[PDB]
């Protein structure tokens, strides 16, 4: 063209502040963790009380 | 893995060490070699130049 010609390294850009993340497929364990009696994975926070190893 | 204290162990035996750390000093000082003129040398580190 011959109007008002702009040049290559002249022309902005934009970079935008919102980024993605990866997919973790958080746990198929999840329901299964309990810390009751009757639990297949059971916790015991004997040790979050005082001290211990 | 414990219950006791180790942090109030180790400034009491901190303020300990600085009073063994002194009367270390003044039994080396007894034990000086006086050369010539202020010029005190350790027992230790001192020739057999400088005992004569």
């Amino acid at each position: 063209m011959a109007d008002f010609s702009l040049a290559t390294a002249s022309q902005r850009k934009e970079w935008s502040n919102k980024a993605h993340m990866e997919y973790v497929r958080r746990s198929r364990f999840a329901p299964y963790i309990r810390n009751t009696e009757n639990s297949i994975f059971q916790g015991y926070s004997d040790l979050e009380k005082r001290a211990g190893d | 893995r414990t219950e006791i204290d180790v942090m109030n162990a180790a400034k009491q035996s901190l303020t300990r060490y600085f009073g063994e750390l002194l009367r270390d000093d003044i039994i080396e000082a007894l034990g000086s070699v006086v050369t010539t003129g202020d010029t005190t040398v350790n027992y230790g580190s001192a020739s057999a130049a400088n005992r004569n």
